[PDB]
């Protein structure tokens, strides 16, 4: 809260986080993409798609 | 300035075409006839390449055996094909045996015996021709190509025709195929090396006088084709080398746009790496493929009918990575004839094309070949001063304008055969028949 209950420097702290937050998302966003990409995209089949790839 | 080529006619309306040599000893006389599977329907598809087995299966007079030892006598040999729009039966002899050659051609045509016996023999040899075609790749991948270019028309059909038809071909169906397509007025006798014109019209009077006419004579050469944008994928893994062909709707025989299309074909051209010459090629696709090892092979070529044509490239690659760059440089070269083609390039393919249909004729056969085709497509044998001149008429203009009617921006019929996983969907391939940049 940075003191005694929620108020102003609450506030201001978490405006500062609520900035950085999405971008830190962003960063998580990406690395779970490149973490699929070795195994590509499942599909509804379950089976491999290895036999049948579209662009 | 090569000799004139003569011609005449007999009254059954057979035309007689040749062309002497007399610095050669040998000659070519054949038949070329404006008939083949085309004429089929669906139901006697490969009779006519099942008559060209029997052709040589032996005759009212002579036996098989007795074909065979008066070939053997004459010396030289006989030989026949049939395609989907011309069949051609000919015969290479000496000089001297040029009566005898004619004299077996006009029996094995008219006189055959298409014996009961021999229809069943044949259709053993035939069923095992579909199994081993297999191994052509250049013509698995051509037939493919017609058959979906003209999916479900007479133009897609094969020449062998379906097994279904082999087991059923009867010695009736063969008898009626070749008295309504082999007539007179669809015929050529074609003699060219050591031949004289007016023996061979005196032996055509003697051998191919009783030909039937057909009721309602049409000009050589006369014929609705509708192309299919679409693709064949015949992946084989285990094959090492992947053969790829793509085509457009190309031009007829007697199109305006004929010259034009050969001009735009020579501009692209081909490559073979196996060639010491082909690295330094001033091909542009032929500099970008050499560089980058993206093909063995590639030959570009415009193929005509009577009423339509294909006009397209056929690539062989073992860089099985690198197809999709392979078909993509491929058709950005094929872009730059509708956007960036100048006089530089129109000039040079001219230069190239003018020599390129002289050379090609430098044997009796090739001559008899040029003679046989002309006349079967065009009615007549163009003159090289004709030809000189129809080339020369192809400007950059020209060139530019049919690519942007016949190429930018249209459907393409593709093949793929061998590993081509990287060959891409259809419409990634298609997508690059124009460039967003123009
Ligand atoms: C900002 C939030 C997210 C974005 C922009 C995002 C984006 C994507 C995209 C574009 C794909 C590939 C296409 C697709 O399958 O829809 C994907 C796949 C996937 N995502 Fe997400 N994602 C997000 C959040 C999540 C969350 C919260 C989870 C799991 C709890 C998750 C798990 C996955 C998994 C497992 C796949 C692979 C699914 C598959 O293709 O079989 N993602 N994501």
């Amino acid at each position: 809260w940075g003191g005694f209950s929620v108020g102003n420097p609450t506030l201001q702290r978490f405006f500062a986080l609520h900035y950085l937050m999405p971008f830190v998302l962003a960063v998580f966003a990406l690395l779970h993409l490149i973490a699929l990409h070795t195994a590509g995209s499942s599909n509804p089949l379950g089976i491999t798609s290895n036999v049948d790839k579209l662009s | 300035v090569s000799p004139k080529t003569r011609t005449s006619n007999l009254k059954n309306g057979l035309t007689i075409a040749s062309e002497s040599n007399p610095l050669v000893q040998t000659a070519t006389v054949g038949v070329w006839i404006d008939a083949g599977s085309r004429n089929e329907n669906a139901y006697n598809n490969g009779t006519a390449h099942f008559f060209e087995h029997l052709a040589f299966k032996g005759t009212d007079k002579r036996s098989q055996h007795q074909l065979e030892l008066d070939i053997e006598n004459m010396g030289g040999h006989l030989n026949a094909y049939t395609s989907r729009e011309s069949t051609v039966y000919y015969a290479k002899s000496f000089k001297d045996d040029v009566p005898k050659s004619v004299e077996i051609l006009a029996d094995i045509l008219q006189h055959s015996k298409l014996a009961e016996s021999a229809i069943d023999r044949e259709r053993e040899v035939i069923t095992r021709e579909l199994e081993e075609v297999n191994k052509q790749y250049e013509e698995v991948v051509f037939d493919h190509l017609h058959a979906t270019a003209f999916m479900n028309q007479p133009l897609g059909r094969t020449i062998l025709g379906p097994r279904e038809n082999i087991q059923t071909i009867t010695n009736t169906e063969l008898r009626k195929f070749i008295t309504e397509n082999y007539t007179a007025d669809r015929m050529v006798l074609v003699g060219a090396g050591a031949v004289d014109h007016d023996a061979l019209v005196e032996l055509a009077e003697k051998y191919f006088s009783h030909l039937p006419s057909s009721q309602s004579p049409v000009p050589l050469g006369t014929p609705i084709p509708n192309f299919v944008g679409s693709e064949v994928r015949l992946r084989d893994d285990t094959m090492p080398v992947a053969h790829i062909a793509i085509a457009v709707e190309g031009v007829s025989w007697t199109s305006e746009d004929y010259y034009t299309a050969l001009v735009a074909q020579a501009i692209i051209g081909n490559y073979d790496r196996a060639v010491g010459t082909s690295r330094h090629q001033g091909s542009r696709l032929s500099n970008i493929v050499s560089e980058n090892n993206l093909a063995n092979s590639f030959q570009s070529f415009s193929t005509s009918y009577s009423d339509t044509g294909l006009w397209g490239i056929y690539l062989t690659s073992e860089n099985t990575t690198q197809i999709d760059d392979l078909v993509h440089f491929t058709l950005k070269e094929w872009n730059r004839l509708s956007t960036s083609v100048s006089n530089l390039q129109v000039e040079r393919a001219k230069s190239q094309l003018k020599a390129g249909l002289l050379l090609s004729l430098d044997g009796t056969t090739y001559v008899a070949e040029d003679i046989g085709r002309q006349l079967t497509t065009l009615g007549r044998r163009v003159t090289p001063a004709e030809v000189e001149a129809k080339l020369e008429a192809v400007t950059e203009h020209d060139v530019r304008a049919w690519a942007q009617k016949t190429l930018y921006d249209k459907d393409i019929a593709l093949v793929g055969l061998g590993p081509i996983e990287g060959l891409y969907d259809y419409n990634r391939i298609r997508n690059d028949m124009s460039m967003m940049r123009w």
